RNA sequence: GCGGUGGAAACUACCAAGCUGGAGUACGGUAGGGGCAGAGGGAAUUUCCGGUGGAGCGGUGAAAUGCGUAGAGAUCGGAAAGAACACCAACGGCGAAAGCACUCUGCUGGGCCGACACUGACACUGAGAGACGAAAGCUAGGGGAGCGAAUGGGAUUAGAUACCCCAGUAGUCCUAGCCGUAAACGAUGGAUACUAGGCGCUGUGCGUAUCGACCCGUGCAGUGUUGUAGCUAACGCGUUAAGUAUCCC
């Protein structure tokens, strides 16, 4: 069903914001129905983006 | 595979206790001779050889289940004796005999492998490989 | 196509203050391109996306002592091939500048999922 | 290229990876994870040498004089 | 039993040459909180400097010590410092074990898989010996927010050298060492072989599915839960044995 066909990075914000919560929390693998490999790569990505202020830790 | 003989023996004992007629074993002068002898005593149905990638396999057919698998009166026992740790030898007058002679004792002697029967006929002692019930 | 001969592939993002002109920006560009090429970079490929509002407010102190509180930012993107040895100074050399508010560099691995 | 499985080539590859590891073990002294590996690989090389001493005396002495390997501990 | 002599040559031993399936090497892949070092990050907390405001805050089973009109707490704006890394996180990952998780880069240890590319038994274990080895502890120099032995006050109680509360020093942190002990636990030494399945996961490989993500079936390598044979004093263990055997400690 849902899948990643495009290279996932910290700069594809559309992608990463799918897998982020309203509060900017990272959603679990069981929810996102991703292979473990994927999920890890997402996670690190999100953190990197978070540091570069592409996505917020907390909200306004 | 520190001991090859013991291992063959074991593969039999195991396949036997699990009610399978068919066993794969790895062949060798020793293995082959022992199995030959096992056949001429009649503890085992049939033997044959196979080859692949320069490996030899003797497959052994085994005596069928005793009038079902659940009700077994008899199993087929095997026991290693002379083993790498302690090698047991015997002269002619100590040659073992198993359960009054119901079972058999395998001997490696100067004239090759045999049972205790042969050893008694020819008057020879030697290294005792294993016992069989 | 990209083909490094005994080099490592890299990406680097830099975040700069929004109060900058295009000449000061291109001067920074020029400068860092030169540090890379002076460090043994074959293929310096630079790309720019400027002026986006940040996720959050960041603070940068200057050499003039200014406390600068930002909202927007200038993102510079660098694909380049440098020896693993030479990536060392670049990062601090980016930290040290007052114009570069947030720097980060990543090694790039081939994706296989 | 030559024999990549030959005793002498292997012992070389080992001696070389060890003297290489030596620099890292000098710069970062707190890395025990790496040292444990060093000790392992040195063990391997030492084994091969003992083996080779058993099999061929000449090739052995030639080798440990060639690769500057310290003389054996059987003396 | 010892000694001499004449024979046998299977097995152990010896001698000469061979062989890969055991053990390795190269080659190409790929996952990873392995380790050491160097950069960078944000919440939260504490204190300090201000503006507002103006009687209680804080705490407990209920209280009191305590903090507060010398303006506390609350709230907004500043700085500064240390320590720990929310979500991801999972009956998931790597590690010899101890343990390892914000991010990143660099130096490096292993693992596993597929191919004959190669060597050809180079194996397994290990008395002594060596290295690593939670936390507390110690020596020397730094560092000191929070927590907190000791200690002090407040209670509770016949008593309370305790539990609870209010404070709070060593220590916790870093560098360089020493110490070598833990329910250091799977309470399960290591290697090899061999003996039903069912349901799962992690890594890869193959065939299929499309010609790129699944998908399926499978081959390995590890990891988890039920359970047959067999084992056990029972509980239970059950291809990751506590089963059937061999070797060393
Ligand atoms: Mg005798
Ligand atoms: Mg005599
Ligand atoms: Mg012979
Ligand atoms: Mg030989
Ligand atoms: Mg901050
Ligand atoms: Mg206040
Ligand atoms: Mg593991
Ligand atoms: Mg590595
Ligand atoms: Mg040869
Ligand atoms: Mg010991
Ligand atoms: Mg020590
Ligand atoms: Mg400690
Ligand atoms: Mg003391
Ligand atoms: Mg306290
Ligand atoms: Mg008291
Ligand atoms: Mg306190
Ligand atoms: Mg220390
Ligand atoms: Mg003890
Ligand atoms: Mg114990
Ligand atoms: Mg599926
Ligand atoms: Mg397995
Ligand atoms: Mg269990
Ligand atoms: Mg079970
Ligand atoms: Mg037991």
């Amino acid at each position: 069903p849902i899948q990643s066909g495009d290279r996932i990075d910290y700069r594809n914000m559309s992608l990463i914001s799918r897998f982020i919560s309203e509060q900017g929390k990272i959603l679990s693998r069981r929810v996102n129905r991703l292979t473990l490999k994927q999920q890890r790569l997402i996670t690190s990505a999100i953190k990197q983006a978070r540091i570069l202020s592409l996505l917020p830790f907390l909200n306004n | 595979g520190k001991d090859t003989i013991a291992d063959i023996i074991t593969c039999i004992r195991n396949a036997d206790m699990n009610r399978k007629g068919t066993v794969r074993i790895v062949s060798t002068n020793i293995t082959e001779n022992i199995v030959k002898i096992l056949l001429r005593e009649g503890f085992i149905e049939n033997a044959r050889k196979h080859q692949e990638r320069n490996k030899y396999f003797l497959v052994l057919t085994l005596r069928h289940r005793r009038n079902k698998k659940g009700p077994y009166l008899n199993t087929f026992h095997l026991k290693r004796v002379s083993r790498p740790g302690l090698r047991i030898y015997s002269n002619y007058q100590r040659i073992p005999r198993i359960l009054g002679g119901m079972g058999i004792a395998i001997l490696s002697t100067s004239r090759g492998i045999m049972t205790d029967r042969e050893a008694r006929l020819e008057g020879i002692g030697g290294e005792i490989l294993c016992y069989i019930w | 196509p990209q083909c490094p001969p005994g080099l490592r592939q890299y990406e680097t993002m830099a975040v700069l203050r929004p109060d900058m002109t295009e000449d000061e920006r291109l001067t920074l560009t020029q400068k860092y391109e030169e540090l890379l090429v002076a460090g043994g970079a074959m293929y310096v490929e630079v790309f720019n996306r400027g002026v986006i509002p940040l996720a959050y407010s960041i603070k940068r102190k200057n050499k003039a002592g200014e406390t600068n509180n930002y909202l927007d930012g200038i993102y510079l993107l660098f694909t380049y091939f440098t020896k693993p040895e030479s990536i060392s100074p670049l990062e601090a050399a980016l930290v040290t500048d007052d114009d570069v508010i947030r720097s980060s560099s990543f090694k790039i691995r081939k994706r296989k999922y | 290229e030559e024999n990549k499985g030959s005793v002498e080539f292997q012992v070389f590859c080992f001696t070389n990876k060890i003297r290489r590891l030596t620099l890292h073990l000098e710069l970062h002294k707190k890395d025990y994870s790496s040292q444990r590996g060093l000790r392992k690989t040195l063990g391997k090389r030492q084994r091969l040498l003992a083996y080779l001493l058993k099999i061929n005396g000449v090739r052995y002495k030639e080798l440990i004089s060639k690769l500057n390997i310290r003389e054996l501990k059987t003396r």
